[PDB]
C-alpha cells in the first residue's frame, strides 16, 4: 500500500460488464460514475492503481477519509471520479509463518496529497532528536509489516485493493466501452453520442476551424455546440432540432368549434391551408388579400377572424 | 463459470473442408482472445491463430496463413475455425483456448480429434509372431501378433483374455503410407514355456466390431 | 562558476490556454496559474537551481536549440523521485528515477547527467525562436504547455500577444519545489494564481487577454467582461484590511483535566 | 513473431530431486502472459502456471514458475511419479498472437539397460497376402536412444523400416522398440538374409539378429 | 508505548552539581505530571518534586525546596532535574516519574545513579582472615576475605574460581568515612578441612581493572 503500483491503462476498449457481473468482490464502490454506464462511456485514460491493504482499512479507501492507509499510503481525492473495488486474498497472501511481504507506512511528517506515492524508508524522526539513520528512541522504522496470517480474523485478512480512475479531459478519448459505433447521421434531429456524451439535436457540417487538440466547443450555457467526429475527423454544429409554442386561434366555442394552429417561430417544412407567417407556421386558416381590422392577432400585421362556408382567415 | 465445448471429433477425406465449432459459456466471450491451437499426434503443440469477437479481425499463423479462416460470433458465443484442403498431415487435435481481458487465466476446451484419412472402417488383420527356437535371449523369448490394416483408432490387445499382463508391451500404432493403421504386441516369456503354455492375443476393433483371437506358437 | 542574474518586463506575454474546448467570438473568464501581465522575469545567459512554487513559465531565444530538458524534485539527491526531462526538438526522455544527480550536470557535444537512476516509476519517450514553455504541477500531474514563434528581437521580450498551446501531461506523482535547466538568454517568470478574461475571435484564437488585478482599469474590464470602457464611475470591487496577526486569550488556568479516573477506571459503573 | 524455445531438450531426473526447465523468448516477452502446461501422452495439455507465477487450481505447490524479459523457467522442487510428462511454455496475450515451446519432457533417470534383441520370420499366412513383414523387437532398454538399421544381404535398408516406440514403464523403467521392416512379397523372395542391427549405449558392441528366408 | 529513558550514571565530588534528564516518548509528555524520585541506598522511595511542562511550575518537597530545581522542556519532551552543592547523603539512585492526565497508571524510567564522594578510582586492598585454631564451632570454622578501601563499587568475591559455593556469605559493601567502600566474604568450612583443603578468595575490581587471588590459612 506505501508502494502502490500504478498502470495506465489507453488506448483501448473495455466490457466492463465482466467486472461488476462478478461475485468474486466483497467491495465495489463508484463515485462520480455507475458501474453500469461505463460500457456507454468513453474516457481519456483510466489509471489502475493496484495494493494490499487488511480488511478494516478497506473503508479508508474512498474519498474523504482518515486514517493511517489515507494519510500516510494512498489518498484519493474529493473530486475523484472512478471505482474502488476490494477482495479477500487471504488464500493468496496469507502464509502460515507470517506473510511479511506487504508493508505499510505507521508515521509520516505529514498527509499524502491525493494520488502520491512515498517510498521514501528513512528512519521517522518523532522527536527532536535527529536519528542519523539510526533506529533507538524517537526513532522508529516507517514502515510496519502486515505479517498476514490464515488464522486472522476478518478485519486482519489481506484484501486486495483496485482502484479505477477514469480521467474525463478535453482530449481524445482513448478508452472506451464495448459499443459499436452506428454511422453518422446529418440534416437529421437523432439521438447522438461521441464518447460517451450524449445528446439529442440536428448534426450538420461546420465551419469551425478546430486546433488539432481541440475536441469539442461549448455555448455560453455550457453546452456543447460542436464536437469532433472520433472516426473521421470532421466538425460538426450540434443545433436543437426544432421547437416552439402553439397557439389554437379560436372563434368562441358559442359561434364555432372550427380552430386554426400557429407553430410560433417554426418553418411550414418541421410540422389543408398552410401559411407562413413571420410569427410562424399558421394551419387551418385561409389567408386573404383583403385587410380588415385586427380581430385576433397573430403577429407581424397578421390577424385572424372568423368570416363567410364560413371558415377562420388570416390577413 | 466460463467453460469451452468444441465440436465432435471429425474424420474427414483429404481435399476437403472441416470447419470445428468452439461453444464459451460465462459471459466473457465477446471481450476474450479466442486461439486455435493444433497439436499433431506425437508432436508439440501448435498455434494456428486467433480472434477477437469483439473486432472480429482474425490472425494467423503464417504456416496457417492462407489454408485455415477463423470467426467469431458473439450473437450465439461461438468461434468457428475452417480448414480447407485438408492433408494427411492435417490429422491433429485441435483445442480452442480463450483469454480474458480481465484474467491471466486460459481457458481450454476439449479438443476436436480430426482424421483426414482416403480409407473406410476395416476389421483388424492379425499376423503371430512365432518365437525362434535358437533365438534365446538367456532362456527367455519374446512372442507376439502383428495388427495391421486396420482403421479407424483404436484397437485392445490383450493376452489369454487378460490373464497375462507380466511383460506386455503393446508397441502404439502407425499411420502407413496407405492410410490404415499397424502395431505389434508382444510378450516376453520363459523359454521352457515354449511347448508348455499357449498363448493367445485377443484383437478387438469397436468401430470395426471385429474381434479376432489368435494362438501363437513355435516355428 | 555562474553568471550574476538579470531582470526584464515581461509585457503581456505568457498566456496560454487553460483548457482545450473550442470557443470563439467571446471574452472568457478564467481564474489559473497564469504570468502576471508585465512583470519582473528573470534573465540569465549560457543555470541555478530555481525553486519552482506554483509554476514557472520559461522562455528561450535560440537558433540553434542549446536548451534541452529540465529537473524537478526537492532534493535531487536520490533520496526522492525526481523528474528529469530531456524534452529536445520532438525527442523526449522523460523519467521519475531516483537520480542522483551531479554537482554540474552539463550535456557535451555525450550524456553525462546524473550518476545513478534506480526505481524508476514512469519512463516517457517520444531571426530567432522564441520557445515559450509553462510547467506547473498539480494533483500529482505535471502539466507543460508550449509555444514557438519566430520573432527578430533580442533586446528584451517582444511588445506583442501571443498564447501558449497545452502538450503534455505527466503522472508523475512527485513533489516538486526546485527546478534547474540543462544546457548542451532564458527567461524563467513565475506563474501566480491570476484570473484572466480572454477574447476568442471568430477563428477561435486567443488575440487578446486582460489580467484582472494588474490594474484599476483591468478590474474595470474584466468586471464589465469588455476590453472597452466608457466614461462613467463602476464599482469594481471591495476593500477590506486583512488582519496584521492573531491573537489567543484563553483563562489562566493550571490544572489537568482528571480524564484518567474516567477513562483508566478498574471498574465501569453499571 | 516471437519464439520461444524450450531448455533441456530432455531432462533425467530420479524422484524427489529438483526439476528446473527454461524458455526463452527471442524478444522481450511480458512476464504476465507466459503459461506452463504439463501433457501427459494421450491426454489434453493440462495448464499449470499463468503469469508466469501463477498456479492454476489444484495444482500441487511444489510446481513454480518465475523469470522474467527473456528468460521463464520452472521449477518442481520435488519430482514425483506423477511428474514425468512433456511440459510447453506458452507466450501469449490479449492479442491474437500466441506461440508455444517445442517441449521438454522429463524422464525416470534408470541404470543403463541392455537390450533385449529378438528377430521374427514372417507368417505364412501374410506372405499369402503379397506383403512380408519382419519384425525386429528390443525389449527392456535404456536411455530410449537406440540405432536399428536393417540389413539384407549384407545391404542397408532405408525407406522401409517404421518404428514404434512404448512409453517409459513405471516398474523397470526402460523402453521397448518395435522396427518392422514392410516389403512386397516378391521382394522378399529375392534375398535369403535379413538381419536387424542394434546400437545401443548398453551395449559393447552393435547386437545383430538374422534369419535366412524359408529356414525353420 | 509511553517511555521514559534518563541519562547515564553520574560521579560528581562533593559542592558542584549535577542535572539528571528524563526523556519521553508517546506523546502524553506535555499534558501529564513528571515527578523525581530518589532512593539513597538502603533507604526507601522520595518524592523530591515534580512539574507539569504545559504549565511548568515545579513543586518540590519540604526537604528538597532549596538544593533542587525541576524543569520541563515540551519541545525537547525532556525533564531534568538539577541539585546544586551536593553532599554525601545525595549519592542516591534518581527515577523519573510520569502520570499522563488520560491514565492512573506510572510510567517510570530505569533510575539515574549519582554517587557524590571525593575519593577516586583505587583498587582493593585483600586481607584474609585467619581461621582460629581453637574456637572451632562445633567442628565448623568460618574463614574469609576482607576486601578494603576500594572505590568505586562493585567488586566481585569468589572462592577457588568459583569451585566453593556452598556456604559463602559476601556480605553488602558499607561506604566508609573516608569515602572509600569496604565489604568482607566468608564461607564457613568443616574444622578437619583446615589443613586438608585450601582455600583461595579471587576479588575483581572492574573500574581499576584489578585481580587478586589470596589464600587464606589458619594463623
Ligand atoms: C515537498 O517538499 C518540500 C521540501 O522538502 C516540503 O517543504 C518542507 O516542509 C517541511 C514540513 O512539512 C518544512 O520543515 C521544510 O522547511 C520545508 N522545506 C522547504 C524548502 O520549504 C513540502 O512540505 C513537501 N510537500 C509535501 C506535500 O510533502
Ligand atoms: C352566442 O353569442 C350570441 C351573440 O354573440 C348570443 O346571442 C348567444 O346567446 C350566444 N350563445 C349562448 C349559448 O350564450
Ligand atoms: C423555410 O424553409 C425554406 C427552405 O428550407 C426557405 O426557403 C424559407 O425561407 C423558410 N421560411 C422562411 C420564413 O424563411
Ligand atoms: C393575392 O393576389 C396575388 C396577385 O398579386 C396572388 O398571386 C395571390 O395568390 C393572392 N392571394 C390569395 C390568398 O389568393
Ligand atoms: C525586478 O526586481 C529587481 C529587484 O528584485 C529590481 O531591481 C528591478 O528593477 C525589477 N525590474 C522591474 C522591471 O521592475
Ligand atoms: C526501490 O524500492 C524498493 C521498495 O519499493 C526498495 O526496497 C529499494 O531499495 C529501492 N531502490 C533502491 C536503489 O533503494
Ligand atoms: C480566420 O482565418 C481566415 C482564413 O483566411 C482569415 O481570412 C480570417 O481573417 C481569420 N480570422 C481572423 C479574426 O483573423
Ligand atoms: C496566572 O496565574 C499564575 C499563578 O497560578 C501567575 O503566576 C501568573 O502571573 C498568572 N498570569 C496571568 C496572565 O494572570
Amino acid at each position: 500500500v506505501y508502494a502502490w503500483n500504478r498502470k495506465r491503462i489507453s488506448n483501448c476498449v473495455a466490457d466492463y460488464s465482466v467486472l461488476y457481473n462478478s461475485a468474486s468482490f466483497s467491495t465495489f464502490k463508484c463515485y462520480g460514475v455507475s458501474p453500469t454506464k461505463l460500457n456507454d462511456l468513453c474516457f481519456t485514460n483510466v489509471y489502475a492503481d493496484s495494493f494490499v491493504i487488511r480488511g478494516d482499512e478497506v473503508r479508508q479507501i474512498a474519498p474523504g477519509q482518515t486514517g493511517n492507509i489515507a494519510d500516510y499510503n494512498y489518498k484519493l481525492p474529493d473530486d475523484f471520479t472512478g471505482c474502488v473495488i476490494a477482495w479477500n486474498s487471504n488464500n493468496l497472501d496469507s502464509k502460515v509463518g507470517g506473510n511479511y511481504n506487504y508493508l505499510y507506512r505507521l508515521f509520516r511528517k505529514s498527509n499524502l496529497k491525493p494520488f502520491e506515492r512515498d517510498i521514501s524508508t528513512e528512519i521517522y524522526q518523532a522527536g527532536s532528536t535527529p536519528c542519523n539513520g539510526v533506529k533507538g528512541f524517537n526513532c522508529y522504522f516507517p514502515l510496519q509489516s502486515y505479517g498476514f496470517q490464515p488464522t486472522y480474523g476478518v478485519g486482519y485478512q489481506p484484501y486486495r485493493v483496485v482502484v479505477l480512475s477514469f480521467e474525463l479531459l478535453h482530449a481524445p478519448a482513448t478508452v472506451c466501452g464495448p459499443k459499436k459505433s452506428t454511422n453518422l447521421v446529418k440534416n437529421k434531429c437523432v439521438n447522438f453520442n461521441f464518447n460517451g456524451l450524449t445528446g439529442t439535436g440536428v448534426l450538420t457540417e461546420s465551419n469551425k476551424k478546430f486546433l488539432p487538440f481541440q475536441q469539442f466547443g461549448r455555448d455560453i450555457a455550457d453546452t456543447t455546440d460542436a464536437v469532433r467526429d472520433p472516426q473521421t475527423l470532421e466538425i460538426l454544429d450540434i443545433t436543437p432540432c426544432s421547437f416552439g409554442g402553439v397557439s389554437v386561434i379560436t372563434p368562441g366555442t358559442n359561434t364555432s368549434n372550427q380552430v386554426a394552429v400557429l407553430y410560433q417561430g417554426v418553418n411550414c417544412t418541421e410540422v389543408s391551408n398552410v401559411f407562413q407567417t413571420r410569427a410562424g407556421c399558421l394551419i387551418g386558416a385561409e389567408h386573404v388579400n383583403n385587410s380588415y381590422e385586427c380581430d385576433i392577432p397573430i403577429g407581424a400585421g397578421i390577424c385572424a377572424s372568423y368570416q363567410t362556408s364560413q371558415s377562420i382567415i388570416a390577413y | 463459470e466460463v467453460q469451452l465445448v468444441q465440436s465432435g471429433a471429425e474424420v474427414k477425406k483429404p481435399g476437403s473442408s472441416v470447419k470445428v465449432s468452439c461453444k464459451a459459456s460465462g459471459g466473457t466471450f465477446s471481450s476474450s482472445v479466442i486461439s486455435w491451437v493444433r497439436q499433431a499426434p506425437g508432436q508439440g503443440l501448435e498455434w494456428m491463430g486467433g480472434i477477437i469477437p469483439l473486432f472480429g479481425s482474425a490472425n494467423y499463423a503464417q504456416k496457417f496463413q492462407g489454408r485455415v479462416t477463423i470467426t467469431a460470433d458473439e450473437s450465439t458465443s461461438t468461434a468457428y475455425m475452417e480448414m480447407t484442403s485438408l492433408r494427411s498431415e492435417d490429422t491433429a487435435v485441435y483445442y480452442c483456448a480463450k483469454v480474458s481481458q480481465w484474467a491471466l487465466i486460459l481457458f481450454w476446451g476439449q479438443g476436436t480429434l480430426v482424421t483426414v484419412s482416403s480409407a473406410s472402417t476395416k476389421g483388424p488383420s492379425v499376423f503371430p509372431l512365432a518365437p525362434s527356437s535358437k533365438s534365446t535371449s538367456g532362456g527367455t523369448a519374446a512372442l507376439g501378433c502383428l495388427v495391421k490394416d486396420y482403421f479407424p483408432e483404436p484397437v485392445t490387445v490383450s493376452w489369454n483374455s487378460g490373464a497375462l499382463t507380466s511383460g506386455v508391451h503393446t508397441f502404439p500404432a502407425v499411420l502407413q503410407s496407405s492410410g490404415l493403421y499397424s502395431l505389434s504386441s508382444v510378450v516376453t516369456v520363459p523359454s521352457s514355456s515354449l511347448g508348455t503354455q499357449t498363448y493367445i492375443c485377443n484383437v478387438n476393433h469397436k468401430p470395426s466390431n471385429t474381434k479376432v483371437d489368435k494362438k501363437v506358437e513355435p516355428k | 562558476t555562474q553568471l550574476p542574474p538579470a531582470y526584464t518586463n515581461s509585457f503581456t506575454r505568457g498566456v496560454y490556454y487553460p483548457d482545450k474546448v473550442f470557443r470563439s467570438s467571446v471574452l472568457h473568464s478564467t481564474q489559473d496559474l497564469f504570468l502576471p501581465f508585465f512583470s519582473n522575469v528573470t534573465w540569465f545567459h549560457a543555470n541555478p537551481v530555481l525553486p519552482f512554487n506554483d509554476g514557472v513559465y520559461f522562455a528561450s531565444t535560440e537558433k540553434s536549440n542549446i536548451i534541452r530538458g529540465w529537473i524537478f524534485g526537492t532534493t535531487l539527491d536520490s533520496k526522492t523521485q525526481s523528474l528529469l526531462i530531456v524534452n529536445n526538438a520532438t525527442n523526449v526522455v522523460i523519467k521519475v528515477c531516483e537520480f542522483q544527480f551531479c554537482n554540474d550536470p552539463f550535456l557535451g557535444v555525450e550524456f553525462r547527467v546524473y550518476s545513478s537512476a534506480n526505481n524508476c516509476t514512469f519512463e516517457y519517450v517520444s531571426f530567432k525562436n522564441l520557445r515559450e514553455f509553462v510547467f506547473k504541477n498539480i494533483d500529482g500531474y505535471f502539466k507543460i504547455y508550449s509555444k514557438h514563434t519566430p520573432i527578430n528581437l533580442v533586446r528584451g521580450l517582444p511588445q506583442g500577444f501571443s498564447a501558449l498551446e497545452p502538450l503534455v501531461d505527466l503522472p508523475i506523482g512527485i513533489n516538486i519545489t526546485r527546478f534547474q535547466t540543462l544546457h548542451i538568454a532564458y527567461y524563467v517568470g513565475y506563474l501566480q494564481p491570476r484570473t484572466f478574461l480572454l477574447k476568442y475571435n471568430e477563428n477561435g484564437t486567443i488575440t487578446d487577454a486582460v489580467d484582472c488585478a494588474l490594474d484599476p482599469l483591468s478590474e474595470t474590464k474584466c468586471t464589465l467582461k469588455s476590453f472597452t470602457v466608457e466614461k462613467g464611475i463602476y464599482q469594481t470591487s471591495n476593500f477590506r484590511v486583512q488582519p496584521t496577526e492573531s491573537i489567543v486569550r484563553f483563562p489562566n488556568i493550571t490544572n489537568l483535566c482528571p480524564f484518567g479516573e474516567v477513562f483508566n477506571a478498574t471498574r465501569f459503573a453499571s | 513473431a516471437i519464439r520461444m524455445t524450450q531448455s533441456p531438450g530432455t531432462l533425467s531426473l530420479s524422484p524427489g530431486e529438483r526439476a528446473t526447465l527454461s524458455c526463452r523468448a527471442s524478444q522481450s516477452v511480458s512476464s504476465s502472459y507466459l503459461a506452463w502446461y504439463q501433457q501427459k501422452p494421450g491426454q489434453a495439455p493440462r495448464l499449470l502456471i499463468y503469469g508466469a507465477s501463477s498456479r492454476a487450481t489444484g495444482i500441487p505447490d511444489r510446481f513454480s514458475g518465475s523469470g522474467s524479459g527473456t528468460d521463464f523457467t520452472l521449477t518442481i522442487s520435488r519430482l514425483e511419479p506423477e511428474d514425468f510428462a512433456v511440459y510447453y511454455c506458452q507466450q501469449y496475450g490479449t492479442s491474437p498472437s500466441w506461440t508455444f515451446g517445442q517441449g521438454t519432457k522429463v524422464e525416470i533417470k534408470r541404470t543403463v539397460a541392455a537390450p533385449s534383441v529378438f528377430i521374427f520370420p514372417p507368417s505364412d499366412e501374410q506372405l499369402k497376402s503379397g506383403t512380408a513383414s519382419v519384425v525386429c523387437l528390443l525389449n527392456n532398454f535404456y536411455p530410449r536412444e537406440a540405432k536399428v538399421q536393417w540389413k539384407v544381404d549384407n545391404a542397408l535398408q532405408s525407406g522401409n523400416s517404421q518404428e514404434s516406440v512404448t512409453e517409459q514403464d513405471s516398474k523397470d523403467s526402460t523402453y521397448s522398440l518395435s522396427s518392422t521392416l514392410t516389403l512386397s512379397k516378391a521382394d522378399y523372395e529375392k534375398h535369403k538374409v535379413y538381419a536387424c542391427e542394434v546400437t545401443h549405449q548398453g551395449l559393447s558392441s552393435p547386437v545383430t539378429k538374422s534369419f535366412n528366408r524359408g529356414e525353420c
